[PDB]
RNA sequence: UCGCUACUACCGAUUGGAUGGUUUAGUGAGGCCCUCGGAUCGGCCCGCCGGGGUGCCCUGGCGGAGCGCUGA
RNA sequence: GACGACCCAUUCGAACGUCUGCCCUAUCAACUUUCGAUGGUAGUCGCCGUGCCUACCAUGGUGACCACGGGUGACGGGGAAUCAGGGUUCGAUUCCGGAGAGGGAGCCUGAGAAACGGCUACCACAUCCAAGGAAGGCAGCAGGCGCGCAAAUUACCCACUC
RNA sequence: GAAACUGCGAAUGGCUCAUUAAAUCAGUUAUGGUUCCUUUGGUCGCUACUUGGAUAACUGUGGUAAUUC
């Protein structure tokens, strides 16, 4: 079937080479996965030596990380925004390594408000009266100075990141190959990477 | 065509030959694993329910 | 043609230090996978039926081994193509005799009966020192043995004497200039001497010099040195000749002048 | 030079033939992958009986309903 | 004791790479390139490195020191015949390596196969049929037809080597 | 102890030289860029006095000109 052999190529001089043998099995095919977004399905391929290998199709949940905070959570993947290799991989919402994805951003908000005792980007406060000010402004006399005042000074999320938390989504990069592992892990963009990718996105579409 | 009747209660089988197509009209155009009333195959068969389980073509 | 691993060995392609004929047949024992490499081992059938003449065919050595008589390094081996190798100990207690496979002088194994008190330990060369989970130091010796928790001052190319019954490294000799050694590969396969030098070529094949007990010098690669003593004092018992390699002229003079024909 | 016999190679209408090797364009068996498909086969949940307990429950069996969920 | 088993090391390998080494031919002097040619970035796939393949860029790469094309009654080597010194010719063939099972192609199982003493199709042959259907691969050992100037028994045995 | 289920082997060996001209192959090195049944050595603790249904062989009825159907 499909083959990865070197012997169908021209040699460096531009000359043809003639084959000496039929196609082997250590030179195999196995067409692409083309992971979409949706309810999970994962098939399993038997490869050289045994060693099953998981090929994902329609993943919808990932394990992403925030490196400044060292805080990693399970999250939902919403959409793909950028793709350095092709552009038809954003029209079809296929999810490959080094893609740029939107995630749900909620568990990071939960951990942040719980760890710092301080809010994210919030517009108005009425929902904070029955609940959430319960977490953020917890009724305790011990700790609530000594601990959380050492949590403060450090709780200075940058302009772009705190602007992200308002619309309820983030920008993340996949750092794992879902076609080989069946997992869509990665890390949320920050700093100059975030600026570069935001400018690229703004420049491409529209 | 012939039939191979099997009673899974007492463990007894018997082959039967039936030529007149009228008796056979009960089974025509009916896939395997469907139960029918075999009381059309005779008068000893009155309150009988049979399940088709397979067979062989001409040429086997 | 060759879609998998092979399992036959032709008599003409077998190692030469087995000292086989060329008229018995097309085939050779083909030692089974073990702790010693294929070209550097000595199967059980060849050691028993060819060097010891205890057996006369392959059936006889099979039915000698199938009676739990032969012990290699303490344990009872039932296979007749087991790859016994350097510094091993054979034990046949039905007759009360123990041997030790060591190259004599001419690049082949000898028959080297030893005392039963000496057939308890064996010397092993260290090839690898790595750390496992939870920071446990491991060893790897020249015969695939793995030792956990060695004292953290034994390194590569050092020799360790181990008890055959329990593992449990007992003592060790250090690779240094001045230590007795036997060469276990190449052209000087069998000669014994002191180190006196170690040339170093970063990236490939650091060579080592040797000078035996008669002022003769010869070099080898570091991959073939085997420290067997502190210096001028072996830890295992040396065979007859003691790796001296007297030349063909001296060979002829000693074979003629002694008139070694019979008793 | 012309003439006789014999042998060899050449040009050539025949728009020759045989065997092939590439090859535009069109079709395309069969396997593999993906998205569907759903012939059939079971389990779960409710009465009567047999076995155990407190009119009901548990294994099982029977006829069945809802065939509702459900797995291959 | 037997068996089984995740992982690491060892053994037996397998695969992909480095440097150097080749018969005749110019009545073969320029070749290669969206039908990847040479390189760059991101990926797909693969046991893994890699234009292996895709997207976007750059315009490169080889050659008179013989590239590129053609021929070989060319499998390579260890080796064989001849030989003052140098050389010339041979190596289908018992050891090592490669390739194939009528010709191509595609797969299952498996640690390991693109396996043919396995399977599925097309082409070429060819067998039985109750004409609906079924079955095939001796470049294994014997044997047979054909081809030729040209090459053996349809024998006995696992006693030896494995 | 027949048969049958199960485990393993059938990728070795044997044969031939059609293809193949930096291809194979030979000496030399590299996997710090990979996989490896088996062998040898290390590793084995974060209704339980033992669970479920269901197929062979075997018994019995058959189909086809014909098969290791
Ligand atoms: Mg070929
Ligand atoms: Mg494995
Ligand atoms: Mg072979
Ligand atoms: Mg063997
Ligand atoms: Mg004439
Ligand atoms: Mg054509
Ligand atoms: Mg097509
Ligand atoms: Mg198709
Ligand atoms: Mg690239
Ligand atoms: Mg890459
Ligand atoms: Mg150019
Ligand atoms: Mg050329
Ligand atoms: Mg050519
Ligand atoms: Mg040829
Ligand atoms: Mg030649
Ligand atoms: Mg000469
Ligand atoms: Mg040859
Ligand atoms: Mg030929
Ligand atoms: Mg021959
Ligand atoms: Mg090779
Ligand atoms: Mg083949
Ligand atoms: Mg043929
Ligand atoms: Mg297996
Ligand atoms: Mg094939
Ligand atoms: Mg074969
Ligand atoms: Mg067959
Ligand atoms: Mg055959
Ligand atoms: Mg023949
Ligand atoms: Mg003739
Ligand atoms: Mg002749
Ligand atoms: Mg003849
Ligand atoms: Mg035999
Ligand atoms: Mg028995
Ligand atoms: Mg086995
Ligand atoms: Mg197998
Ligand atoms: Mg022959
Ligand atoms: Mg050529
Ligand atoms: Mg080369
Ligand atoms: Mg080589
Ligand atoms: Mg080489
Ligand atoms: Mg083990």
């Amino acid at each position: 079937g499909i083959s990865r052999d070197n012997w169908h190529k021209r040699r460096k001089t531009g000359g043809k080479r003639k084959p000496y043998h039929k196609k082997r099995k250590y030179e195999l095919g196995r067409p692409a996965a083309n992971t979409k977004i949706g309810p999970r399905r994962i098939h399993t391929v038997g490869v050289r030596g045994g060693n099953k290998k998981y090929r994902a199709l329609r993943l919808d949940v990932g394990n992403f990380s925030w490196g400044s905070e060292c805080c990693t959570r399970k999250t939902r993947i919403i959409d793909v925004v950028y793709n350095a290799s092709n552009n038809e991989l954003v029209r079809t919402k296929t999810l490959v390594k080094n893609c740029i994805v939107l995630i749900d951003s909620t568990p990071y908000r939960q951990w942040y408000e719980s760890h710092y005792a301080l809010p994210l980007g919030r517009k108005k406060g009425a929902k904070l009266t029955p609940e959430e000010e319960e977490i953020l402004n917890k009724k305790r006399s011990k700790k609530i100075q000594k601990k959380y005042d050492e949590r403060k000074k450090n709780a200075k999320i940058s302009s772009l990141l705190e602007e992200q938390f308002q619309q309820g989504k983030l920008l993340a990069c996949i750092a794992s190959r879902p076609g080989q592992c069946g997992r869509a892990d990665g890390y949320v963009l920050e700093g100059k990477e975030l600026e570069f990718y935001l400018r690229k996105i703004k420049a491409r579409k529209g | 065509m012939k039939l191979n009747i099997s009673f899974p209660a007492t463990g007894c089988q018997k082959l039967i030959e039936v030529d007149d197509e009228r008796k056979l009209r009960t089974f025509y155009e009916k896939r395997m694993a469907t139960e029918v009333a075999a009381d059309a195959l005779g008068e000893e068969w009155k309150g009988y329910v049979v399940r088709i389980s397979g067979g062989n073509d001409k040429q086997g | 043609m060759a879609r998998g691993p092979k399992k036959h060995l032709k008599r003409v392609a077998a190692p030469k230090h087995w000292m086989l004929d060329k008229l018995t047949s097309v085939f050779a024992p083909r030692p089974s996978t073990g702790p010693h490499k294929l070209r550097e081992c000595l199967p059980l059938i060849i050691f028993l039926r060819n060097k010891l003449k205890y057996a006369l065919t392959g059936d006889e050595v099979k039915k000698i081994c199938m009676q739990r008589f032969i012990k290699i390094d303490g344990k009872v081996r039932a296979d007749i193509t087991y790859p016994a190798g350097f510094m091993d100990v054979i034990s046949i207690d039905k007759t009360g005799e123990n041997f030790r496979l060591i190259y004599d002088t001419k690049g082949r194994f000898a028959v080297h009966r030893i005392t039963p008190e000496e057939a308890k330990y064996k010397l092993c060369k260290v090839r690898k020192i790595f750390v496992g989970t939870k920071g446990i130091p491991h060893l790897v010796t020249h015969d695939a043995r793995t030792i956990r928790y060695p004292d953290p001052l034994i390194k590569m190319n050092d020799t360790i004497q181990i008890d055959l019954e329990t593992g449990k490294i007992t003592d060790f000799i250090k690779f240094d200039t001045g230590n007795l050694c036997m060469v276990t590969g190449g052209a000087n396969l069998g000669r014994i001497g002191v180190i006196t030098n170690r040339e170093r070529h970063p990236g490939s094949f650091d060579v080592v010099h040797v000078k035996d007990a008669n002022g003769n010098s010869f070099a080898t690669r570091l991959s073939n040195i085997f420290v067997i003593g502190k210096g001028n004092k072996p830890w295992i018992s040396l065979p007859r000749g003691k790796g001296i390699r007297l030349t063909i002229a001296e060979e002829r003079d000693k074979r003629l002048a002694a008139k070694q024909s019979s008793g």
